RNA sequence: CCUACUUCACAAAGCGCCUUCCCCCGUAAAUGAUAUCAUCUCAACUUAGUAUUAUACCCACACACCCAAGAACAGGGUU
């Protein structure tokens, strides 16, 4: 099975060797460890966190404005809760979630700032010699939330 | 030189050449027999 | 982080300056690399209106390699607009003209045809051999890896690793070779 | 430099990923007409003539000299 | 190998001969490439492994002499007319535009002057056909044509 | 002062001079201001990175046009991170 | 370009005079393997074999009048 060494004899990507699961769950506990300890003693400043909310995902942090495309049936300045929190980073460290990090951890809270109406938004439709020509007007239901506050939890 | 689609040695000191990117019959003892592809 | 607002923006859209060495290269490999570069397509914060190119320095444009037959076969046309002024050269007798030609064409056709081009072609710095001068030289970041492995002569080979090669084949002893 | 570990569960993924410091051994200290016009400041800096040009009232006057600042 | 000496009188002497190196991973094969088991895993830069089948001035030495394939011959002759055109035999010369994976002998290839339509195009080729078997590592076939 | 920087809202004159006198107050030698990275040294457009290393340590670098510029702001982000006023710091609670 | 001649006449012209500089490649060879001869070689290699046009030309940043400069402008001269 041994072949000479040549330029086609092994592929260009050097090879990869999976490391031994003992190892490999030893180190993943080391870090795991290491990151729940930042957290416990608060070595963090600014949280960041990508969001999924409404239908779109969007990277916030505390004090950040989101525009939402539709109304929300909540009044201004009422507090929420954004549950699907995909990403939480710090400086040092991020949680990934698979796909959606736990309650547990992640603490995302959002308050209703303002309930307005887009700008006019023109439709026009024209064909060419058909004498085809039409004209709306639309204004989209927007919701500004202001994020509050990002809080993480030792739950890893 | 003949200019020929197809190249058929003549007499036995015929040769097919590849020169110059095309075929060639060459032949010592009788250039009447020079074909080029 | 931490930065302030104006020398925050100054380093993120300062302008880095690349060295490709174009030895044995192809020149088409050294110009999609040159491009990228010059367009600003390697930076994250890229956008076409952004001017986020940055300057490309490539050396040894005479030592350009062409796989193939394309040093005889490639030919430039060029037309002096004057009847009479079509010009066909091959990629071999414009090198021999201008040491520079080759990877600078390479480049210009690969930069997108807008009127973002010249500028950008202006951020490109050709040199045919070693040599680059004093100021392009200190303005030097970094060096790009060749994006061709130059192959190894015999010449070049070592003898631990012409033994450590295996022999094919028993060659008759009655030969001549 | 980024350690990734999937938590006990495997259901989230942890990244640490420190900033790691420039080593000092790897700094050195601090050191102690129109035409001619255009073509200096292309040179300069490295454009093409045509940005240096002036442009007429028109183009002036549709700048916008009070656009709106984010951040 | 046997050389011949001159002094007028010349006279052969066989002088040392290398031997096919130690346990062959796939003995009791046709050609030493099959033996060697590097059927599609060689190229033209493999100058260790093409040079052992090169007279020393650089011509090739017969089929029936290195038992190789016929198709391997071909392939090993092409690697080599390669090799010499990128230079990497600079020492089995008989006694300036860099090159590699050239086809044709530079000086007989005409200028494409006018290349055809895009459907009709008049490609430069590189590189061979006879090693479009070889290993394939990448996701798109390699091109030969230009 | 959400969103604001420090020397937006507290005005200093000579950071350098005043971070000396910090690194005093806490009983460190002078910072050595050292040229951690740069770009197009000789051009209209040059970027520098100015590090201030405590005892080979770095404990800010700052970005500028001129080596003067990069080293000044470097100071003024040596004592954003001293006072605890990063941009990354903790944000207010409210 | 105007010395003569000629049309002509402080100049413009020809019918007059002066000056004009390098090649391209089809093939023919040398050595020589695949195919131990041979073989000009889309084998490696060595020549005829040359364009990588050689040059030449031009190159001063900053009223008025006259002009061999000129439609205007521009250009040259005004010691
Ligand atoms: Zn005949
Ligand atoms: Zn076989």
């Amino acid at each position: 099975g041994y072949v000479p060494k040549t330029s086609l004899s092994s592929p260009p990507w050097p090879e990869v060797v999976l490391p031994d699961p003992v190892e490999e769950t030893r180190h993943h506990a080391e870090v795991v460890k290491k990151v729940n300890e930042m957290i416990v003693t608060g070595q963090y400043g600014r949280l960041f966190a990508v969001v999924h909310f409404a239908s779109r995902q969007w990277k916030v942090t505390s004090e950040d404005l989101i525009l939402i495309g539709n109304e929300l049936d909540l009044a201004c300045g009422e507090r929420i809760r954004l549950e699907k929190v995909l990403l939480v980073g710090a400086d040092n460290f991020t949680l990934l979630g698979k796909p959606l990090l736990g309650k547990d951890l992640v603490r995302v809270e959002a308050t209703v700032i303002e309930k307005t109406e887009s700008w006019p938004r023109i439709i026009m439709r024209f064909r060419k010699r058909k004498n085809f020509k039409k004209k709306r007007i639309v204004t989209t239901p927007q919701t500004v939330l202001r994020i509050n506050s990002i809080e993480i939890a030792p739950c890893l | 030189f003949k200019n020929k689609t197809v190249l058929k040695k003549r007499c036995k000191d015929c040769y097919l050449v590849k020169r110059r990117g095309r075929w060639y019959v060459y032949c010592k003892t009788h250039p009447r027999h020079k074909q080029r592809q | 982080s931490s930065f302030s607002r104006a020398p925050q923006q100054w380093a993120t859209f300062a302008r880095i300056w690349y060295l490709l060495d174009g030895k044995m290269q192809p020149p088409g490999k050294l110009a999609a690399m040159a491009s990228i570069r010059l367009q600003g397509l390697h930076k994250p914060v890229y956008h076409a209106l952004s001017d986020c190119g940055d300057h490309v320095v490539i050396m040894n444009t005479r030592h350009i390699a062409f796989s193939g037959n394309k040093w005889e076969q490639k030919v430039y046309s060029s037309h002096t607009g004057y009847p009479g002024g079509f010009r066909q050269v091959t990629a071999a007798q414009l090198h021999l003209r201008d040491p520079v030609a080759i990877v600078k064409l390479a480049i210009y056709g690969m930069l997108p045809k807008n009127l973002h081009r010249r500028t950008m072609m202006e951020r490109l710095h050709l040199f045919p051999d070693e040599y680059i001068p004093e100021d392009i030289l200190k303005n030097l970041v970094e060096e790009l890896p060749q994006p061709r492995k130059i192959p190894k002569r015999l010449d070049e080979y070592t003898q631990e690793e012409i033994d450590a090669f295996p022999r094919l084949w028993t060659p008759p002893e009655d030969y001549r070779l | 430099n980024v350690e990734l570990a999937l938590t006990s569960d495997g259901r989230t993924i942890v990244c640490y990923h420190p900033s790691v410091d420039i080593p000092y051994e790897h700094t050195k200290p601090i050191p102690r007409e129109e035409g001619p016009m255009i073509e200096q400041l292309s040179k300069m800096f490295f454009t093409t003539k045509h940005r240096w040009y002036p442009h007429g009232r028109y183009h002036r006057c549709r700048k916008n000299l009070n656009p709106p600042k984010d951040r | 190998f046997r050389e011949v000496v001159e002094t007028t009188i010349i006279e052969g002497r066989i002088t040392a001969t290398p031997k096919e190196s130690p346990n062959p991973p796939n003995p009791s094969g046709q050609c030493p490439i099959c033996r060697w088991n590097l059927k599609h895993k060689y190229n033209y830069d493999d100058v260790l492994l093409l040079s052992q089948f090169i007279r020393p001035h650089g011509g090739m030495l017969p089929r029936k002499i290195t038992g190789l394939c016929q198709e391997e011959h071909r392939k090993i002759e092409e690697c080599v007319k390669m090799a010499h055109r990128a230079g990497l035999l600079p020492n089995h010369r008989p006694r300036q535009l860099n090159r590699y994976l050239t086809r044709w002998a530079p000086g007989s290839v005409k200028p494409i002057y006018k290349k055809g339509p895009r459907w009709n195009r008049v490609r430069m080729p590189v590189g061979s056909p006879l090693l479009r078997d070889n290993v394939c590592y990448s996701r798109t076939p390699w091109k030969l044509y230009h | 002062m959400t969103g604001k920087e420090l020397f937006e809202m507290w005005k200093i004159i000579n950071p350098m001079g005043l971070l000396v006198e910090e690194l005093k107050k806490r009983n460190v030698s002078a910072p050595e201001s050292r040229l951690t990275r740069q770009s197009g040294g000789t051009t209209a457009l040059p970027l520098y990175f100015v590090g201030l290393y405590c005892d080979k340590k770095l404990i800010a670098e700052g970005p500028g046009e001129t080596v003067l510029v990069a080293e000044e702001e470097a100071a003024r982000v040596a004592l954003r991170k001293l006072y605890g006023f990063t941009e990354n710091r903790r944000p207010w609670n409210y």
